[PDB]
């Protein structure tokens, strides 16, 4: 359908290490 | 002169290298922009004139002029 959106585009909610 | 890597992330294999110059970062910013943005990008360029009227771009010189996910709302 759809495919589609996704945003932005964020730094958001890191990567992580851990 | 050392950027980090970049979007998401505070970590990985760095630099940007032989030439030429400096850490092109696009930030969204949609005007107000009053607390907005959450945008990076970067790739690196090799010149300064992104500093125009709708832009993003700026240039990023000097160290790593990385920020976040900018959002320490605060």
């Amino acid at each position: 359908y759809r495919g589609w959106k996704h945003w932005v585009y964020y730094t958001c909610c890191p990567d992580t290490p851990y | 002169i050392v950027c980090h890597t970049t979007a998401t992330s505070p970590i990985s294999a760095v630099t940007c290298p032989p030439g030429e110059n400096l850490c092109y970062r696009k930030m969204w910013c949609d005007a107000f922009c009053s607390s907005r943005g959450k945008v990076v990008e970067l790739g690196c360029a090799a010149t300064c004139p992104s500093k125009k009227p709708y832009e993003e771009v700026t240039c990023c010189s000097t160290d790593k002029c990385n920020p976040h996910p900018k959002q320490r709302p605060g």
